[PDB]
RNA sequence: GGCCGGGAACUCAAAGGAGACUGCCAGUGAUAAACUGGAGGAAGGUGGGGAUGACGUCAAGUCAUCAUGGCCCUUACGACCAGGGCUACACACGUGCUACAAUGGCGCAUACAAAGAGAAGCGACCUCGCGAGAGCAAGCGGACCUCAUAAAGUGCGUCGUAGUCCGGAUUGGAGUCUGCAACUCGACUCCAUGAAGUCGGAAUCGCUAGUAAUCGUGGAUCAGAAUGCCACGGUGAAUACGU
RNA sequence: UCGGGCUCAUAACCCGA
RNA sequence: AUGUUU
């Protein structure tokens, strides 16, 4: 999130997301970069953020921007 | 230490003597307000296992990634141990 | 333990001249800010002036006389039991005991400034009242009530 | 009338008193005072009507007391409706801003039950 | 003029050093500011001895780096190399620039 | 004549300028009270003069360098004393008697590696 | 304007020394040692602080610094990469930091130290920014410049013993930067919020003097995250019969 | 009963709930 | 009081 002027992102995904967005849709996109700022273009895309074991398919609304896939994805355990 | 690790680190060093040795700024100037695109900043996938902040020290003599001394290069054990003999010019045990 | 010492005196009164008085400024002094101690132990008498009148010099010691004890007890274990054998304190620590207990209550006044929180007790002695003067005779209680000892 | 809305803390220095206004600190307090020529100090006794009613015109320009606390109470809710860490941690009564959860935590989760 | 900042981990490379350094160019006499003592940059270095725990031990050291000024004023070309060329020194360090 | 007074103690180092006559002091482009004055009993500068007078007798204009407050002025004390020998190298036996000629040997204490402050050490409950 | 020349007087710097040794005086004391006072001296009776840790004990600690007897793994207990974790929590303990406040808080102006730091470094100056800081760019490899603008303290405005003009946790929104990269897990700033807490049970620790106590300063490690460690000075006590 | 302290450690003892 | 644990 905190990225002053020009947030950070991992090209690895950019060349996978929109790369598959143009042609309708298909199977969930296995992400991995929890340190990447959610893109307002990957809207409700069928993906999945890695949690250190598997990936959790989550979507962002018109209220999540500076956040990263990490936020909407647990990486620990308790209770 | 551990030769297997020592070497693994050696790689993290040479890479700087290459990519960071100069091309580090070849994109830097295009990173800070110097208009200014984003393409370079976007296709920024050159410095991976390479980073001017991922190189550890480890006692030069041995290889302990802790208790390092810039003025020297070894760790507390070796340094002290060596200084005792005299492999360091002007390094008598301090005592104000 | 096996050695003996004398005493650790220092620079007396800034002008009124009074070695022991320094203690009242030191004993009260905290955080090693003697620079401020002189601001309280001195300004104090400057307030008791109208309060009492006669030389603030005497004013102090005057009421101070009704605060300094003259007999205390020291725990001494014997055959399992630890008696509270009494003992008449010499002047040296006597005057001291007072100052300690004196400055203490003064800082327990719980009002506003210490300048006043100090004068109050400085005069409360003569007129009799306060926590400071309390201890004075309060100590006498334990005293003699144990005369069966010393 | 109540300086800006409910509760009229009077008989106290301008600023220090204005601080009683739920939504203004030692900064936003003095800043607006100068915009009215009001003396950041002195009791409100020496003040006058024009030294209070006008302070509202500008105080309203900013969301305070009322909607403010509601705004924040909602912020907390907005930060939960989503299965995101920050938003989730904001529910189990545990802290959500880099803090150990093994020692010293009797603030976000109140006192312990020994 | 030419300066000569000295710096060594002992007087050995200074005592009988700076001296000759002065009576070298001026085989008979010359200006030259002359030798001087100056302060002493000291870098205390402390380290833990016993391995594993026992951080309460430690052993401190200090590399005493001495220095001298000197500096020649009159660059008598007849004595210039009479000091430069005669640059022996058992491994010291004396700067020279203006 | 242009006398001299070490007056260098407790990390401080003054220069007692004992001039002929004029008991006026002007340390660091300012007078006694026009500096450290009104902060401590620094008036102890005349303390030494309290054995043979001053004013028209001699001058006590000084100027200290380095050290702490009570140190600077305090240094002058131990200095002025010895700084009066040029007026009577035999009157010195009238200053030490009141703590003067003797330099304040008391200074800070080197912090020892292992103690909170070269004397005090952390507590040990589970000891 | 130590700003010019100039002067080498002064502090200072720092290599070589001078010095303290029951050495001298008296008493005591076996007219022994030694002790107790004295003089002289900056310094007295191992001057103060360092470093230095006997033969050994706890089969005390460290195969994880490293070395090494044996033993063990050998498409692996070897090796490389990405993400996660060591930064969990329903609790408990140790060492710490900050307050609970007027010997105080905040606004003004102001008074003074010591020791260290530094070319992928310290970075002045001036511009813009509330601000972190960003831009420009000199100087110093350094008793030459930058770090460096000590803090307590001092004199005024004030506030009046209120949980406040105290205290600062917490949290929300907005930002800066160090970095591929700061959700997981970074330091700082801006505004808003303002915690518990009013001096702490049984119990328990430290400290004999420039000590305790308090107030600041620098270093190391180090891209960027010190309430820690190491070191420096400012100021600056009480008390000590006695075992 | 539990949580803390006391001891080298238990119990006991002390504190708190 | 005990410790192979009042
Ligand atoms: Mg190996
Ligand atoms: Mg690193
Ligand atoms: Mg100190
Ligand atoms: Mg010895
Ligand atoms: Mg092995
Ligand atoms: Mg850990
Ligand atoms: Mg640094
Ligand atoms: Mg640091
Ligand atoms: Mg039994
Ligand atoms: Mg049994």
């Amino acid at each position: 999130r905190s990225l002053k002027k020009g947030p950070f992102i991992d090209l690895h995904l950019l060349k996978k997301v929109e790369k598959a967005v143009e042609s309708g849709d298909k199977k969930p996109l296995r992400t991995w970069s929890r340190r990447s700022t959610i893109f307002p273009n990957m809207i409700g895309l069928t993906i999945a953020v890695h949690n250190g074991r598997q990936h959790v398919p989550v979507f962002v609304t018109d209220e999540m921007v500076g956040h990263k896939l990490g936020e909407f994805a647990p990486t620990r355990t308790y209770r | 230490a551990k030769q297997s690790m020592k070497a693994r680190e050696v790689k993290r060093v040479a890479l700087a003597d290459k990519y960071f040795a100069k091309r580090a700024e070849l994109k830097a100037i295009i990173s800070d307000v110097n208009a200014r695109w984003n393409a370079v900043l976007k296709l920024q996938t050159l410095p991976r296992d390479s980073s001017p902040s991922r190189q550890r020290n480890r006692c030069r003599q041995t290889g302990r990634p802790h208790g390092f001394l810039r003025k020297f290069g070894l760790s507390r054990i070796k340094v002290r141990e060596a200084a005792m003999r005299g492999e360091i010019p002007g390094l008598k045990k301090a005592s104000w | 333990r096996r050695r003996v010492i004398g005493q650790r005196k220092i620079l007396p009164d800034p002008k009124f001249g009074s070695e022991l008085l320094a203690k009242f400024v030191n004993i009260l002094m905290v955080d090693g800010k003697k620079s401020t101690a002189e601001s309280i132990v001195y300004s104090a008498l400057e307030t008791l002036a109208q309060r009492s009148g006669k030389s603030e010099l005497e004013a102090f010691e005057v009421a101070l006389e009704n605060v300094r004890p003259t007999v205390e007890v020291k725990s001494r274990r014997v055959g399992g039991s630890t008696y509270q054998v009494p003992v008449e304190v010499r002047p040296v620590r006597r005057n001291a005991l007072a100052m300690r207990w004196i400055v203490e209550a003064a800082r327990k006044r719980g009002d506003k400034s210490m300048a006043l929180r100090l004068a109050n007790e400085l005069s409360d002695a003569a007129e009799n009242k306060g926590t400071a003067v309390k201890k004075r005779e309060d100590v006498h209680r334990m005293a003699e009530a144990n005369k069966a000892f010393a | 009338a109540r300086i800006a809305g409910i509760n009229i803390p009077d008989h106290k220095h301008a600023v220090i008193a204005l601080t009683s206004i739920y939504g203004v600190g030692k900064t936003r307090s003095k800043a607006i005072l100068a915009a009215a020529g009001i003396a950041e100090d002195v009791k409100i006794s020496e003040l006058s009507e024009g030294q209070i009613d006008t302070l509202r015109d500008e105080v309203a320009k900013f969301v305070v007391e009322g909607d403010l606390r509601r705004e924040i109470s909602m912020s907390i809710k907005r930060l939960m409706d989503l299965g995101c860490y920050r938003g989730l941690r904001h529910r189990r009564g545990l802290p959500v801003r880099g803090q150990r959860t093994k020692t010293n935590a009797r603030t976000r989760k109140g006192p312990r039950k020994p | 003029r030419i300066r000569i900042r000295l710096k060594a981990f002992d007087h050995r490379l200074i005592d009988q050093a700076t001296a000759e350094i002065v009576e070298t160019a001026k085989r008979t006499g010359a200006q030259v500011r002359g030798p001087i003592p100056l302060p002493t940059r000291k870098e205390r270095f402390t380290v833990l001895i016993s391995p594993h725990v026992n951080k309460d031990a430690r052993d401190q050291y200090e590399i005493r780096t001495h220095l001298r000024l000197v500096d020649i004023v009159e660059p008598t070309e007849k004595t210039v190399d009479a000091l430069m060329r005669l640059d022996l020194a058992a491994g010291v360090d004396v700067q020279i620039s203006l | 004549n242009q006398y001299y007074g070490t007056g260098r103690r407790k990390s401080s180092a003054a220069r007692v300028f004992i001039k002929p006559g004029n008991g006026k002091i002007v340390i660091n482009q300012r007078s006694l009270e026009q500096y450290f004055g009104r902060e401590t009993a620094r008036m102890v500068v005349r303390q030494p003069l309290e054995l043979v007078d001053m004013v028209e007798k001699l001058d006590l204009y000084i100027t200290v360098k380095g050290g702490g407050i009570s140190g600077q002025a305090g240094a002058i004390r131990h200095g002025i004393t010895r700084a009066l020998m040029e007026y009577d190298e035999s009157l010195r036996s009238e200053l030490r008697k009141a703590g003067f000629v003797t330099r304040d040997a008391r200074q800070v204490e080197r912090k020892k590696v292992g103690l909170r402050k070269a004397r005090r050490r952390p507590q040990f409950s589970k000891r």
